[PDB]
RNA sequence: GGCAG
RNA sequence: CUGCUACCA
RNA sequence: UACAAACCAUGAAAGUGUGGCCUAUCGAUCCUUUAGUCCCUCGGAAUUUGAGGCUAGAGGUGCCAGAAAAGUUACCACAGGG
RNA sequence: UAACGAGAUUCCCACUGUCCCUAUCUACUAUCUAGCGAAACCACAGCCAAGGGAACGGGCUUGGCAGAAUCAGCGGGGAAAG
RNA sequence: AGCGUGCUACUUAUACUUCACCGUGAUUGCUGUUUUGACGCUUUCACGAGUAGGCAGGCGUGGAGGUCAGUGACGAAGCCUUUGCUGUAAAGCUGGGUCGAACGGCCUCUAGUGCAGAUCUUGGUGGUAGUAGCAAAUAUUCAAAUGAGAACUUUGAAGACUGA
RNA sequence: UUGCUUAAUUGAACGUGGACAAUUGAAUGAAGAGCUUUUAGUGGGCCAUUUUUGGUAAGCAGAACUGGCGAUGCGGGAUGA
RNA sequence: GGCGAAAGACUAAUCGAACCAUCUAGUAGCUGGUUCCUGCCGAAGUUUCCCUCAGGAUAGCAGAAGCUCGUAUCAGUUUUAU
RNA sequence: GCCUAGACCGAGGACUGCGGUUUUUACCUAGGAUGUUGGCAUAAUGAUCUUAAGUCGCCCGUCUUGAAACACGGACCAAGGAGUCUAACGUCUAUGCGAGUGUUUGGGUGUAAAACCCGUACGCGUAAUGAAAGUGAACGAAGGUGGGGGCCCAUUAGGGUGCACCAUCGACCGAUCCUGAUGUGUUCGGAUGGAUUUGAGUAAGAGCAUAGCUGUUGGGACCCGAAAGAUGGUGAACUAUGCCUG
RNA sequence: GCGAGAGACCGAUAGCGAACAAGUACAGUGAUGGAAAGAUGAAAAGAACUUUGAAAAGAGAGUGAAAAAGUACGUGAAAUUGUUGAAAGGGAAGGGCUUGAGAUCAGACUUGGUACCGGGCCAG
């Protein structure tokens, strides 16, 4: 017998392959544990695992974000790498001359892109011009503005948004959000 | 499909992952809402605070018909402006010639003011404008026009 | 009765609702005899428009 | 006929330390929350002088 | 809680 | 103070 | 319990005082009623009554997280309980 | 309270196998044969003593022991059946 | 071969040590020799109790799309069987016998999909067991006939009973 | 820096700039730490040592800490949660 | 409802409310059962509220999915100081 | 230091390493068993079945703190037999498109319930907040500070840039409370500046749709099970009582 | 109701209660309740005839692809049972582990190569 100081036979907890059964995806897997194998550059192995993650962990990335990440000092000739989806932002002036290398570009998104001079490469193109990543800028979409995280912990004075159905004034507003109804919480 | 389901599963064990004590039964603590005041008040009051009571006053026959008026702001604005002569607009707008938008015309009762425009004169047409949405506009040239 | 923290549903089903349970299989047969009650009228009164 | 066992902590300390008992965290800066509503209501003007003249330097 | 002796 | 009558927290 | 913003009492003053030297002495939703704002609504448009809202108290649940409630069965029934 | 009572009760005479205390006899069974032929019940089954054990074992542990196949009876046990 | 105490040896748990094998978790490397499996191969180390319960990977059944230009009256399916083989297992395959018209492997889809129990349901069958029993109403007997066969039928003779 | 505070050029809090580098300031260990979502069963317990209350006591009733049985086989206590 | 010289008696082997069909698969916090294999992890009988005490909700204990990172700073332990 | 008896095992499968002896780019006991001999292949050997012997082994399922129980169900066998479907939902995952998304109410079309095509509306999302009248989201590089993977410059270290995310201080929008400018249907307006207040908000969108497991609620609702309640009918051939006729 | 076409439906304990002389048989005074029950073979070719027997039947024969299809009819499981054979058995039997005995099955002289080379298994 053993004193088992912690628990037995226990997975690691990280995705060690995409879910995703798309064949392509899993070429682009391929060659990045290749490169994560043997290049000993970090950037591979980050974009191994960011390959693996589900939908809701590889957020859209907005070509405003973009716009913002290479105005960053001395960022502005980088290569903005998104594991995911490059969505549109209409909000936009004016967007820059600039390579990006995504998994998707929705069709505003790559329109603007190659209307401003740049370029919509996949990460394959990337291994070619970057095999370790040189001069490249990962850029992650915002994961907490997603709506099922708004009820994430809710409870007693914890400010988070309860599940229901309906709005209005006549759904949870009344005892126990309200000292004329008895208390707040 | 029902070869993926854990009834399958639980086939050759005896309670069906019911448990031998708790005993899968028929309806142990009520119907749907029941003893929400009474025995399911821990839970109601940690999820869903609020719940009962009466707030505001009544409508009888609220037509909501009256109560239409879709939002769109400034950041958003030159959106309902044509795609194929939008880069024209923003080039060639002067306060002798400036675009129009209709925004009632595109859907939307009211006018925000979230956002920046381009320092560029517009005409803006709408049935309700915010006070900073006007101010913004106005100060890049352009012009609120109230219509009904 | 009353579990987790779940949106609480307004399910109207404490009536006797199977037995006014209304699946409309002929849609596509609504769908094809509507087109020919639709032709033979127009031809029945052809040139004139319907 | 229905007297029961009232009251016990047995296996209370086993349930608490098998996946406690965690310590809090901490953090550089602790929430100014409770503090006095005077301090916190200078502290306030004399951040915002410190980022002016810190941005002007 | 209202009347009344 | 007795009798009668009245009763949604 | 300790402060914040007022307005006060007391003391020469510093101070002290947000009930009782401290540890008990008490009460939701719905409804009613009063005070406050004299503010919002009555939805074809108004005026005046009336009604409904918003904020704070009171009327009470002592089984005190709070059903509206008398017995008998030796004629008895059912689900169960070692 | 006369009369009445398959009502409850006590005493007396007669009477007797109720008893002392049992015995004998008859028919029909049971019994054996030919023919006919069910049912209740059935976890598996069936020898005891002690132990421990859900605190009264057929099974477990330790002992006693233990030899085919059976018939008529019997009512201790099967915490027998219903 | 008891009681108190000391000593030596010896006995043996699923425990400990070394080694083999299974699995789980981690871990080393593998593309100019990656080379028709990289959801693969490979190096190393540690670990393995389990009700209620969770999850994973598999076995099996009816039907559906595709595929094997699959098996089959020269014998499909079913059934019986110390003929065996494979798998930890759920099970799969096979020899012999019987039989007579359909059936399977693989990639997927789907569900009225797996039984030892529910005083379960319907059907069937035991032990009991050639056992309990076939005992109220007085009672039958001889002979002949008929018939393969007569306690029980018919006729005769008798003996009885119901007893208006 | 401030509208707080001081009689104040005093302080309070938050800062710009500079110095002190792996003996960065006890031990031992660390199949790593931190974070989130979601859902099952359960909500009759019982026993032993020690502490302990009621009771004459109880294989009694009630608490404390730990370890167990329940949920667990294996060797020993003949047998035995 | 009937009928009752009255027993809750009788009303088609049914009576302290007949029988038949339907509502109806009435409801049950209660009893019973709940069907293949292997692998890995693995509890609770405790807290608070409840006409709550054979039941629920709640927290705890458990599984699964992971995510952000990679020795960062953690511990059912000791030492020293307080 | 030396001598000496026995038992169990032999995983691996070209080479690669560390050592040792070096007479040597050789050899070894040094990154896991070889050599030799005999016998056998009609068989020594292995498996299964039956049975004996030794040893251990109580009847399963169930509720239970506790069952082999003198607790309950079970005589036997075959066939049937119990978490389903639907409406609306939570989390997670996969997929398509993405500030949008959803063709299938319908229309077109067809080789005719299929496949293929079409678009207005509408739903959800893109704005919140207040009971409401109503109002409605950039001081700044969409803020500061401490971290932060990755990237750039380096060259232990160090510097720059730092997405997601974490802690913290602010800004903006609605409500509440205070102040109350130019003005005016003189009671309206509400500029401006604030407040230990408050919102399921802003702060370079993330959603919509289909499917799957799991979980939820209503439904017969995992299967079987009441005593009862109600609606509409059938019985006085038994029996109770009255009447008529014997 | 009348007439049609279909199905990832059920396949005779299923599917309607009813695949059949089924709302039939049967029960109940009555209202009502309400089953079980498909399959020889391509074709009856449904076994002439002889013999034993009172007969039913049996034994020969005959038809048939088959009588291991004879209407007590395709296949023909289990419970339960007869016979034959094998074995065991002092107040149950059954099980696991191990070996013996008996029975069954298997395998290298290989798809061996040319007296020899070498190999397989069991052992010293
Ligand atoms: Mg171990
Ligand atoms: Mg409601
Ligand atoms: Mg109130
Ligand atoms: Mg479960
Ligand atoms: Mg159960
Ligand atoms: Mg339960
Ligand atoms: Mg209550
Ligand atoms: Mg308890
Ligand atoms: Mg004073
Ligand atoms: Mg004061
Ligand atoms: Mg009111
Ligand atoms: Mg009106
Ligand atoms: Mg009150
Ligand atoms: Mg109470
Ligand atoms: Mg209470
Ligand atoms: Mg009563
Ligand atoms: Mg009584
Ligand atoms: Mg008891
Ligand atoms: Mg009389
Ligand atoms: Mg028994
Ligand atoms: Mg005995
Ligand atoms: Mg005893
Ligand atoms: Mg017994
Ligand atoms: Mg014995
Ligand atoms: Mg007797
Ligand atoms: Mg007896
Ligand atoms: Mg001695
Ligand atoms: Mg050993
Ligand atoms: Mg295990
Ligand atoms: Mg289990
Ligand atoms: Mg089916
Ligand atoms: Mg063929
Ligand atoms: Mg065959
Ligand atoms: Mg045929
Ligand atoms: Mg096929
Ligand atoms: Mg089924
Ligand atoms: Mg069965
Ligand atoms: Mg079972
Ligand atoms: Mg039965
Ligand atoms: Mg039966
Ligand atoms: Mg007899
Ligand atoms: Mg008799
Ligand atoms: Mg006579
Ligand atoms: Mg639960
Ligand atoms: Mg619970
Ligand atoms: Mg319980
Ligand atoms: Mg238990
Ligand atoms: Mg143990
Ligand atoms: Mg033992
Ligand atoms: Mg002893
Ligand atoms: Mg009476
Ligand atoms: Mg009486
Ligand atoms: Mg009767
Ligand atoms: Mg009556
Ligand atoms: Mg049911
Ligand atoms: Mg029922
Ligand atoms: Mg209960
Ligand atoms: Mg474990
Ligand atoms: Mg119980
Ligand atoms: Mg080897
Ligand atoms: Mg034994
Ligand atoms: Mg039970
Ligand atoms: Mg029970
Ligand atoms: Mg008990
Ligand atoms: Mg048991
Ligand atoms: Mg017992
Ligand atoms: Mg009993
Ligand atoms: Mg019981
Ligand atoms: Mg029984
Ligand atoms: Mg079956
Ligand atoms: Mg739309
Ligand atoms: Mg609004
Ligand atoms: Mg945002
Ligand atoms: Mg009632
Ligand atoms: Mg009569
Ligand atoms: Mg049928
Ligand atoms: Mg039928
Ligand atoms: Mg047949
Ligand atoms: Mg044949
Ligand atoms: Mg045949
Ligand atoms: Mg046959
Ligand atoms: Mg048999
Ligand atoms: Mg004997
Ligand atoms: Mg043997
Ligand atoms: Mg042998």
């Amino acid at each position: 017998g053993r004193d088992h100081t912690s628990k037995q036979h226990v997975r690691s907890g990280h995705r060690t392959a995409p879910k995703s059964d798309n064949v392509y995806l899993q070429l682009l897997v391929k060659l990045y544990s290749f490169l994560a194998r043997r290049t000993d550059a970090p950037f591979n192995k980050v974009i191994l695992k960011s390959l693996f993650l589900s939908k809701i962990n590889r957020p859209p990335v907005s070509v405003s974000r973009i716009s913002r990440a290479l105005k960053q000092k001395g960022a502005a000739e980088k290569t903005i790498v998104v594991v995911g989806t490059v969505t549109d932002d209409n909000r936009l002036l004016e967007f820059p001359k600039a390579t990006i290398a995504a998994l998707r570009f929705t069709a505003g998104a790559k329109d603007r892109i190659l209307k401003n001079g740049g370029e919509a490469i996949t990460l394959d193109q990337l291994a070619l011009r970057a095999p370790k990543g040189q001069n490249t800028l990962i850029v992650r979409g915002p994961r907490n503005s997603r709506e099922a995280v708004r009820h994430f912990g809710f409870g007693p004075h914890k400010g988070k948004a309860p599940r229901i159905l309906s709005k209005g004034r006549k759904f949870e507003r009344a005892r126990g959000r309200r000292r004329s109804r008895g208390f707040k919480v | 499909p029902t070869r993926l389901t854990k009834t399958r599963k639980h086939r050759g064990n005896v309670s069906a992952g019911k448990g031998r004590i708790g005993k899968h039964r028929k309806h142990p603590g009520g119907r749907g809402k029941a003893g929400g005041q009474h025995h399911h008040r821990t839970n109601l009051d940690k999820y869903h605070p609020g719940y009962f009571g009466k707030v505001g006053m009544r409508y009888f026959h609220k037509q909501q018909n009256h109560f239409w008026r879709p939002e769109i702001n400034l950041d958003k604005l030159w959106t309902l402006v044509d795609s194929e002569k939008k880069d024209e607009y923003l080039s060639k707008s002067s306060a002798s010639a400036a675009p129009v938008i209709d925004t009632l015309a595109h859907g939307y009762g009211k006018v925000l003011g979230k956002g920046r425009l381009p320092e560029v004169p517009v005409i803006v047409k709408a049935r309700f404008v915010s006070k900073l949405a006007e101010e913004k506009i106005r100060a890049v040239g352009g012009v609120v026009e109230l219509v009904a | 009765a009353i579990s987790k923290n779940l949106p609480l549903l307004n399910n109207h089903f404490r009536k006797h609702w199977q037995e006014r349970v209304r699946v409309h299989f002929d849609q596509a047969g609504k769908k094809a005899s509507r087109r020919q009650s639709r032709l033979r009228k127009a031809a029945k009164i052809a040139p004139r428009p319907i | 006929m229905a007297k029961s066992k009232n009251h016990t902590a047995h296996n209370q300390t086993r349930k608490a330390h098998r996946n406690g008992i965690k310590k809090p965290k901490t953090y550089k800066y602790p929430s100014l929350k409770g503090v006095d509503a005077k301090f916190k209501r200078n502290h306030r003007y004399a951040l915002h002088g410190t980022a002016k003249a810190l941005a002007k330097a």
